[PDB]
């Protein structure tokens, strides 16, 4: 009942079909609906859902706070001053 | 021990002259190739291992370099760095920094 050709439409710049539809996947998949289809083929019972939901979400906590210490650390990457001792 | 090596020392030096006498040779010029030599042909050994085979080298190559005491009898030891477990090594390279330090401040056939 909506208005077609609107929604999840790219316009292929100069005919570059490759470049387009790899940046429709990429919308896709940052709003979510790529996961959201393969998780939906099969039925995902709602225990099941609640710990993914679960491991997702300590997953990105665990990962956020580990590359939050990567990026802080990183400067310490820098070559050895005290070369001697 | 010193008492050891230089007991060993004067035995070999009388040996050596013992050597030169039993093959005729002058003692004050008998080398250590004459040494070996006379000592080849006295013992002669077929042991392919040359270390198995008989030998009368000077005790500074006999003995191995058995480390003197590094703490006097105050028991206080002489190098500063001798807590580190590594006093020679530590040392070289503290003078290898400080040789580093000095170079930053003021500005092929070997292995």
């Amino acid at each position: 009942k909506h208005l077609k050709f609107i929604a999840r439409t790219v316009m292929v710049q100069e005919g570059n079909v490759e470049s387009a539809y790899r940046t429709l996947n990429r919308i896709l998949t940052m709003d979510g609906l790529i996961e959201d289809i393969k998780h939906r083929r099969y039925y995902e019972k709602p225990c099941r859902r609640r710990q993914r939901e679960s491991y997702e979400r300590c997953r990105r906590i665990y990962n956020m706070e580990m590359a939050r210490k990567i990026n802080f650390l990183m400067r310490k990457n820098r070559a050895d001053p005290w070369q001697g001792c | 021990t010193e008492d050891f090596i230089k007991k060993q020392i004067e035995e070999f030096n009388i040996g050596k002259r013992h050597l030169a006498n039993m093959m005729g040779e002058d003692p004050e010029t008998f080398t250590q190739e004459d040494i070996d030599r006379a000592i080849a042909y006295l013992f002669p050994s077929g042991l392919f291992e040359k270390r198995a085979r008989p030998v009368m080298k000077h005790p500074e190559q006999i003995f191995p370099r058995q480390r003197a005491i590094q703490w006097g009898e105050d028991g206080r030891p002489f190098h500063y760095l001798f807590y580190t477990g590594k006093q020679s090594y530590y040392s070289l390279m503290h003078d290898v920094y400080g040789m580093l330090l000095n170079l930053e401040k003021h500005q092929i056939g070997s292995r």
